[PDB]
RNA sequence: UGGGCUACACACGUGCUACAAUGGACAAUACAAAGGGCAGCGAAACCGCGAGGUCAAGCAAAUCCCAUAAAGUUGUUCUCAGUUCGGAUUGUAGUCUGCAACUCGACUACAUGAAGCUGGAAUCGCUAGUAAUCGUAGAUCAGCAUGCUACGGUGAAUACGUUC
């Protein structure tokens, strides 16, 4: 819980001083992290979705929820109820461990890494990071990766504004 | 994995180093000799200290993303100055004064009959 | 957490070998080698080629000087 | 010529014409047929009407255009 | 003086290089012929990884130089894939000739590493020192050859026969 200790000690004080919070309960915190992988080619080959689920489970540490089509779309040849994604929600210690790992061990493994988008905030204090290749994560061996596919990592925060969310993530150590 | 790019485990160390962008046989040999490692030895059967020395030598060779960005900057500069080379890069035609009446496929793509 | 559905997961030390920089965190890598932590108990260690304290973008280190301008290359090449 | 031991080539008449009115900031357009003349840093900010075969195409010299020939910015052939 | 003859959605002819293991890379080590050289051919040495540069020997030729042939042989290595095949394209750094290599020269170094896995209908050459394969020299020429004209090294298969 090194990252959590940093948040309790340094980030809390820095952020509260910067934004003039009358109470500590106003200090933003990372509510959850949702790691999603949309596998639309599972329509054509379910083994792709199975491999994606296994890789996501290795990355995150817990079994993913398989997400199914909410509606049928002819162009995609998608029928309602067909499994076309995987999702993991991380909270608490696992969330913090994954976050520090992503900041330190994983993100620098990005090829030609030059920081993460600073404008990728929903407008209400939540940040979505699109990783373009799973090989980034240290838990995956490229030998067993039949196909390389990305992920969406949604950091959901209690910050009301992109400015506060940016300050929180920067203090945590996100490049920008 | 050296320079942020994985290199073939089976291959010999020098041939695997060539897979790094910006590394060619001459510079793979120079790197391997600077960092005293045998050419015959495969990357899989390679000492951790040997791998570290290889990384230390390689980091200073200006390879991978830095080299790609440098080349792209040069191409963009010649395109922006409106040079003859820039116009030909924009039009996707041979730049070094070749003949386009025939034999320009590597620049013009597949044949459009 | 439910029992039997999640993969084996345990504390490890991620060790950036370049800078010999250790930090403890959870992961399912299960590397054999064990290095003692500041706490007495050892945990399996994960060798790391690069890390947040060794990446040029993170550290700000400039490996190579910026490309010279056209005037500067002209002058340095032709000696004028 | 191209060899380093020889200095970058440039027409003497073109060079002296450019040097003329160097002090004055009201630099004018210089008509030239010398597509072969090299571009020196002295040319930056100048306007050369370079002959391309039938007409003088105006070319404005900037810093990034140093080291190229004046013909590289005066295309000779017309296509589409 | 400058441009064009070097254009480029394309079709045809003639060639060069390949698609690999009868091969690629690296190390050592053999054997030719026919030609050219005056302000031209330019050894030795030293400088650079190299293209080349510095000075400079011999020679108007069975004398000196171009000019060490390569394929080949003997070893090490790779190990059946778009690869250690291939080397097109592109960036950077240079060498030379020429006054001057942008349109529009050749060559070197570093880096990149495209198509291409033996090619449909069709169609061509060759009867022996031939085909195939490997290099070498000359004219034009300041510079520039995959073209042309000559030279030699290795060196096949097959011809029953004349109905079509």
């Amino acid at each position: 819980n090194r990252l959590k200790e940093k948040f309790n000690t340094e980030v809390t004080e820095n952020l509260m001083k910067k934004f003039n919070y009358s109470s500590v309960m106003e200090v933003p915190k990372i509510d959850k992290i949702v790691v999603n992988m949309g596998v639309g080619d599972a329509v054509q080959n379910s083994k792709v979705l199975d491999n994606a689920v296994e890789e996501l489970e290795l990355i995150t540490g817990q079994k993913p929820l398989v997400t199914k089509a909410k509606k049928s779309i002819a162009t995609f040849r998608l029928r309602e109820g067909m499994p076309i994604g995987a999702k993991v929600t991380l909270r608490g210690e696992r969330m913090y461990e994954f976050l520090d790992k992503l900041i330190s061990v994983s993100l620098p493994r990005v090829r030609d890494f030059q920081g993460v988008s600073k404008k990728a905030f929903d407008g209400r204090g939540n940040y979505t990071l699109g990783v373009k290749e799973q090989l980034i994560f240290p838990e995956i061996d490229y030998d067993k990766v039949s196909k390389v596919r990305g992920m969406d990592i949604v950091i959901v925060t209690t910050a009301n504004t992109d400015e506060e969310a940016r300050e929180l993530l920067a203090n945590f150590g996100m490049p920008f | 994995r050296i320079a942020g790019v994985d290199i073939p485990r089976e291959k010999r160390v020098v041939i695997s180093l060539t897979y790094i962008y910006g590394i060619g046989t001459s510079t793979a040999q120079k790197i391997l000799e600077e960092a005293n490692v045998s050419a015959d030895t495969r990357v899989k059967d390679l000492t951790d200290d040997e791998l570290g020395r290889i990384r230390e030598v390689v980091d200073g060779y200006k390879v991978e993303g830095d080299l790609r960005r440098e080349t792209n900057l040069n191409i963009k500069r010649l395109m922006e100055i409106s040079s003859y080379r820039g116009i030909r890069h924009r039009r996707g035609l041979p730049v070094r004064g070749q003949k386009t009446k025939n034999n320009a496929r590597t620049r013009k793509g597949p044949v459009k009959t | 957490m439910k029992q039997g559905i999640h993969p084996e997961y345990h504390q490890v030390i991620f060790l950036d070998t370049t800078t010999n920089f250790k930090f403890l965190s959870g992961s399912t890598k299960t590397s054999s080698e064990m290095m003692e932590w500041e706490d007495g108990k050892e945990y399996p260690v994960i060798r790391l080629d690069i890390s947040s304290d060794s990446h040029p973008f993170y550290t700000g280190r400039q490996k190579f000087a910026a490309a010279d301008g056209r005037v500067e290359r002209f002058n340095k090449k032709f000696g004028l | 010529a191209r060899s380093i031991k020889k200095g970058p080539f440039v027409d003497e008449h073109l060079m002296k014409k450019v040097e003329a009115q160097e002090g004055s900031e009201k630099k004018q357009v210089i008509k030239t047929w010398s597509r072969r003349s090299t571009i020196f840093p002295n040319f930056i900010g100048h306007t050369f009407a370079v002959y391309d075969g039938r007409k003088h195409v105006p070319v404005y010299v900037t810093e990034d255009m140093v080291g190229h020939k004046l013909g590289e910015f005066a295309p000779t052939r017309t296509f589409k």
